[PDB]
């Protein structure tokens, strides 16, 4: 489980994240298509060209969930389990795109937040995601 | 490897790149933020807290040496396999560093090079940079087989 | 890569493979035992449960036919980004599948043949398929990087 | 987070691996380094050539391990943690080797119990295994 010293530094950096939250989301989210193109097949329905309407939906949705999770760390079993049930039944993602959307936020934190972005921070972000990550994967086992 | 207009992008911009300094920090961040690598590194000296690293001298010239093979791969991408060679003697079989790895540092480099140029490292640069850190990741790997 | 010794010991082996129906339980299991796999296999019928596809006719078939294709490539043990130029582009460009399930399915076949096979495929054996799966599977990439 | 199937899996499969566990660990190992040799770092004490009853002895613990794990399926995060943290704060084990060691340990299991291999086994123990390394990673600091 995750170090208080890294719940501290989420809540912080993320506070940061601020109203900001479902830009960054759908930033994060393009990077991604982009740097990893096979992901898309994942996201057919979509028009994916530079700031398009549905991406930022999408951008928004997570980032929001994201947010939510940033709230209860204790529980992210839960408050995130709903999304596990999807994410693996319905969808059925491919584990890997996990860690890829993981790196996407990652960079997408750093390009805005330089200052912040300490490596201590950065350790956590990650430990965050990971930790994130796996939550959403539970059901495949 | 890359259609040679893509080439002059990737290249432009390294122009602006203080190798240097991302070298440093790329392997510290790794090195604080994915643990179980400090272990090819503990003849470096204490690691235990993140300061320990991103502090730490042998760090940090481990660092622009490790950006040059970049720095220098980047001169040669038509040919990454060959310019890369020796190094990937060195670490497969005698350092015996798992290539998932090779990726991982890739990555980081990528964290560290967003956080020094802000968003004008746009995702149409990285795009080009992520098969730059993946061929990189290539050549490297290649005596695994 | 492949010794005059390995290249020999694998298709003697090969020989009394089973080639068939391998391919075929090989298959439900990448299938029954990773279930994001089914994604590519919507379009095949019930896979709901281990006996759906222990049982479903395009399996058994896509088995084999998967197989066949693997089988001819453990006969050009030299060559295989040729034996292999437009498999890795139709599941690349056009399937889309993320580079890992090659490895899995990989890995799965060698499980299979260790089923079939038994005291009889020993650590000196497989260490030599591993290599071959793994071999075939940097090959089915190539047209990605 | 498994089933009951799945631990009824798990439970008979290694009750039919019963006694010969520190017989298959031993084997299990031999096949690792043998086939991903980068596995032999983690061990530069040993002696690897075949029965190297430093091997044998090893392969017991792992399966000794083990057998304490299949024993604890209902919560493997308290039972296993002692085991974690030593395989991570000390030994630092690139989590990509325990992919490593499960296959090994299946294709060991593999051609020891075909007529008991059935889909859904190996769909359980290898479900197991994934757990169990994914729980001697949990403590990744
Ligand atoms: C950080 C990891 C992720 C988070 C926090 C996240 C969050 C979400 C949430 C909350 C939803 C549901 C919104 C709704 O109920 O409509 C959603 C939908 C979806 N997610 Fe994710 N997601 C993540 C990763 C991924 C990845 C990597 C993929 C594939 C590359 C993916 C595929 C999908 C798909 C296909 C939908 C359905 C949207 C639609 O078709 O309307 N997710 N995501
Ligand atoms: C793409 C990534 C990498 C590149 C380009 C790279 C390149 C280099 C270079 C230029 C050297 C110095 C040459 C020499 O002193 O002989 C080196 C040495 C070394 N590398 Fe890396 N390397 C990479 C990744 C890694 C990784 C990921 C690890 C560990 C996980 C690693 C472990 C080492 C070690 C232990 C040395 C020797 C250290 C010493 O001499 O004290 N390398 N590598
Ligand atoms: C492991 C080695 C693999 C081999 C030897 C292989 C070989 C083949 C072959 C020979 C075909 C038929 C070409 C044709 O259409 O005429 C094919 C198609 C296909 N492959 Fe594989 N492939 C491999 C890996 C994978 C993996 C890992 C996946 C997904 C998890 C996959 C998914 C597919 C799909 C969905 C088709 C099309 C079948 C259809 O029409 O429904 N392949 N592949
Ligand atoms: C299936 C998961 C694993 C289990 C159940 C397991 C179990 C154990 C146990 C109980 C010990 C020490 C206890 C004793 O000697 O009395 C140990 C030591 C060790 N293990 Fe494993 N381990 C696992 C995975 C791995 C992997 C994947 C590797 C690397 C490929 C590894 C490498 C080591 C090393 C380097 C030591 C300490 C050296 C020594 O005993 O002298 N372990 N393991």
């Amino acid at each position: 489980v995750l170090s208080a010293a890294d719940k501290s530094n989420v809540k912080a950096a993320w506070g940061k994240v601020g109203g900001n939250a479902g830009a960054y989301g759908a930033e994060a989210l393009e990077r991604m298509f982009l740097s990893f193109p096979t992901t898309k097949t994942y996201f057919p329905h979509f028009d994916l060209s530079h700031g398009s309407a549905q991406v930022k939906g999408h951008g928004e949705k997570v980032a929001a969930a994201l947010t939510k999770a940033v709230g209860h760390l204790d529980d992210l079993p839960g408050t995130l389990s709903d999304l596990s049930d999807l994410h693996a039944h319905k969808l059925r993602v491919d584990p890997v795109n996990f860690k890829l959307l993981s790196h996407s936020l990652l960079v997408t934190l750093a390009c805005h937040l330089p200052n912040d972005f300490t490596p201590a921070v950065h350790a956590s972000l990650d430990k965050f995601l990971a930790n994130v990550s796996t939550v959403l994967t539970s059901k495949y086992r | 490897m890359l259609t040679a207009e893509e080439k002059a992008a990737v290249t432009g911009f390294w122009g602006k790149v203080k190798v240097d300094e991302v070298g440093a920090e790329a392997l510290g961040r790794l090195l604080v933020v994915y643990p179980w690598t400090q272990r090819f590194f503990e003849h470096f000296g204490d690691l235990s807290s993140a300061d320990a690293v991103m502090n730490n001298a042998k760090v940090k010239a481990h660092g622009k040496k490790v950006l040059d093979s970049f720095s220098n791969g980047m001169k040669h991408l038509d040919d990454l396999k060959g310019t890369f060679a020796q190094l990937s003697e060195l670490h497969c079989d005698k350092l015996h560093v798992d290539p998932e790895n090779f990726k991982l540092l890739g990555n980081v480099l990528v964290v560290v090079l967003a956080r020094h140029h802000g968003s004008e490292f746009t995702p149409l640069l990285q795009a080009e940079f992520q098969k730059v850190v993946a061929g990189v990741a290539n050549a490297l790997a290649h005596r695994y087989h």
